[PDB]
């Protein structure tokens, strides 16, 4: 029961679907991001709203495997109710601005770089 | 032969009671019929084995209808003073469909009670394997048998130019005992009657001449005996194909004759003698699927109801009998009553209630 | 490539090729390395460039008690020249690219923050190899 | 579709759920280990037994 990314579009109908394979039968997580980054698809701004169905059995929770696999869902996170995970999650999180600010001196070497090779 | 076996979530099972016998419960003004039907069951403590056993037990009633209508393709191959439309639905355990539905119970026989139900779907498996095993075999007797006649059939077909000449070649005309006569079985079209058999007279040397005299008259043409010396054979049939003459040596043995005549007749005996035990042990096997089959529904039934609600046996089963034209009526109606209640919010996707089709 | 009909040329062209082939075959090798780096002395050589030594015997830089990586790691904070240092960064960008438990083990050791600062330390060639060792660096992040 | 109340329900459904395989396996484990009581009484008493029978 881990709220996974859907882009909004296709959730009143995802839920229809859920339903299908098991109507109502388990709890529903639910989350909201607003204005997110380019996707890695196609790299659009469209907003996330999520409701995901979850199994605990093995047959069923391979069923719902396939169902989001079916669709465009991302089930990747795998969080741990001890706060360890969260404190693992916000080093990594500092590691990812370190990531965008080495993106950013990247850019500017190669600006610089196409600048002078331009030149001549 | 249209029904449906409905299943109800049993809010109170009382009230699902009333719902599945009066009148006014019943659809369409009671123009169709809702009969309540009760049987013994079981109680599962893990689902996720259980939507399991749903799958496939969804495949095995697959295979197992397609089982019993290859059986019905075999009833109406063999045709054993019965058509397709009398004793079409078999009285099993000495009811048709609606009453043996309505008087269906588990069998006991068959498994007990507390037997667990993948284990009755096992036993099942094997029973329908059984049978299917046995239903190939049979097969395979019948198409040899079949076959069989069918040559046998074939042997007198045809024109007396390829046919078996075994009712046609006679003794007394059919020259043996003798190391100098023999006797040519020409072929002569009626339209060449009278021709050929003149010409016969010439057609080579140590003849004896126009002997040609009819033995057995076919539709076009006609064989016929010509009396003449063996060596005089080849020079005849040589001045015979000159003159587009037809000569079929037919050689004359009677024993054969007689055998192939008492091969028929006991392939005959053969047949019948099948074809009695063969449907006995065919309405065996219409009985057993059959029952084993309303049986599989139930339980497929049974499954998908402790799958769409709580945890106790709060469920009741009935039958049905959908009005001609008026099923849309029936389902509306059917929504009314139940899709309201499905859920606080609200076919393969949406699907209150539950009743699945039966046609035999 | 411009061929000439000079056959005695073609033949001093060609054993000199292959002979300075292997010649450089033998300055391709893990344990000169190792005493290059042990002597306090690195310069760009076939060595630092030597794709077998790369590749082939990167699990050899897992030398005993990681010393070898230990001078490294030493000589990111000690090292004041910027074209040793150069040759250190981009040795561990070799080391980080090939083998990512190498990489954790640096991680481990620290070296990461001694890189950030080679990312803007003064020297451009310091940034650019500051850079593209941790490009490296970013495989699996 | 569910308030609170009834995906409660569902936990309840599923509570049930797991109360009878905890019977099943609380009941097989002291089937099993009956079983095993009496299995390892006869293997004991028998070994005492030859044990006995060769030092008589």
């Amino acid at each position: 029961f881990v709220a996974g990314v859907i882009n909004r579009e296709r959730i009143p109908t995802f839920e229809r679907m859920l339903w299908r394979v098991c109507r109502g039968n388990v709890f529903l997580r639910q989350a909201e991001i607003e204005n997110p980054l380019e996707d890695p698809v196609t790299g659009d701004y469209v907003h996330k709203s999520v409701f995901i169905i979850f199994f605990q059995g093995d047959q069923l929770k391979n069923r719902v495997k396939k169902i989001c696999e079916g669709f465009r869902a991302s089930l990747y996170p795998c969080p741990e109710t001890p706060q360890e995970r969260k404190e693992m999650a916000s080093g990594v999180n500092t590691r990812i601005d370190d990531l965008q600010m080495v993106l950013n001196q990247t850019e500017d070497h190669r600006q610089r770089v196409l600048q002078a090779a331009a030149k001549n | 032969t249209e029904f449906w076996l409905i299943s109800a979530p049993g809010e109170k099972t009382c009230q699902q009671t009333w719902e599945k016998l009066h009148a006014a419960t019943t659809k369409n003004n009671n123009l169709a019929v809702s009969s309540k039907f009760n049987i013994p069951d079981l109680k599962v403590g893990t689902l996720d084995v259980l939507v399991g056993l749903s799958d496939e037990l969804a495949k095995l009633d697959a295979f197992v209808e397609g089982v019993v209508k290859k059986v019905a393709q075999y009833m109406a191959d063999v045709l054993e003073d019965s058509k397709d439309k009398v004793q079409e639905n078999l009285l099993a355990s000495g009811v048709d469909l609606v009453t043996y539905i309505t008087r269906f119970q588990w069998d006991m026989a068959k498994y007990p009670i507390k037997q667990s139900l993948k284990n009755i779907s096992e036993i099942i498996a094997k029973g329908v394997t059984q049978i299917d095993n046995d239903l190939k075999s049979r097969a395979s007797a019948y198409n040899n048998l079949k076959g069989n006649l069918q040559n046998l059939e074939r042997k007198n077909a045809g024109s007396l130019l390829t046919r078996s000449l075994a009712e046609i070649v006679k003794k007394d005309d059919f020259v043996l005992d003798s190391e100098y006569l023999v006797t040519l079985l020409v072929v002569v079209p009626k339209l060449n009657h009278n021709d050929w058999i003149k010409q016969y007279e010439t057609l080579a040397e140590m003849v004896v001449p126009r002997s040609s005299n009819v033995l057995s008259e076919d539709q076009d043409s006609y064989l016929c005996n010509v009396t003449l010396f063996r060596k005089a054979v080849d020079d005849f049939r040589h001045k015979a194909r000159e003159n587009k003459f037809i000569v079929r040596d037919f050689q004359y043995n009677e024993e054969e004759m007689k055998a192939d005549k008492e091969e028929m007749t006991r392939l005959s005996t053969d047949k019948k003698k099948q074809f009695g035990p063969l449907v006995r042990w065919l309405k065996v096997n219409f009985s057993e699927a059959f029952i084993a089959w309303i049986h599989i529904k139930a339980l497929r039934v049974f499954v998908e109801s402790v799958l769409r609600y709580g945890l106790p046996v709060n469920f009741q089963a009935m039958l049905l009998q959908p009005n001609k034209k008026s099923v849309k009526k029936l389902r509306e109606v059917l929504h009314e009553l139940y899709k309201h209640l499905d859920s606080s919010a609200a076919q393969q996707e949406y699907y209150p209630y539950v009743y699945y089709k039966i046609d035999c | 490539q411009q061929k000439y009909d000079d056959e005695d040329i073609s033949e001093d062209i060609k054993f000199l090729l292959e002979k300075l082939g292997e010649s450089v075959q033998d300055l391709s090798s893990f344990d000169e390395y190792s005493s290059e780096l042990k002597s306090g002395r690195l310069e760009w050589s076939p060595v630092h460039k030597s794709e077998k030594f790369w590749r082939e015997n990167a699990v050899r830089l897992n030398e005993k008690n990681y010393e070898l990586l230990k001078i490294l790691t030493k000589l990111l904070e000690v090292s004041d020249d910027p074209q040793v240092l150069a040759v250190a960064a981009h040795d561990v960008g070799e080391y980080v690219r090939h083998y990512p438990r190498g990489k954790r083990v640096i991680e481990q050791l620290g070296g990461k923050q001694l890189v950030m600062n080679h990312m803007h330390h003064e020297d451009q060639q310091v940034r650019y190899n500051a850079l593209l060792a941790v490009q490296k660096l970013m495989v699996h992040n | 579709a569910l308030s609170d109340a009834d995906v409660q329900k569902q936990i309840k459904h599923m509570m049930a759920f797991i109360e009878q395989e905890a019977n099943e396996k609380a009941e097989e484990i002291d089937a099993k280990a009956e079983e095993e009581f009496n299995i390892e009484k006869g293997r004991l008493v028998q070994t005492q037994r030859l044990k006995i029978m060769e030092y008589y």
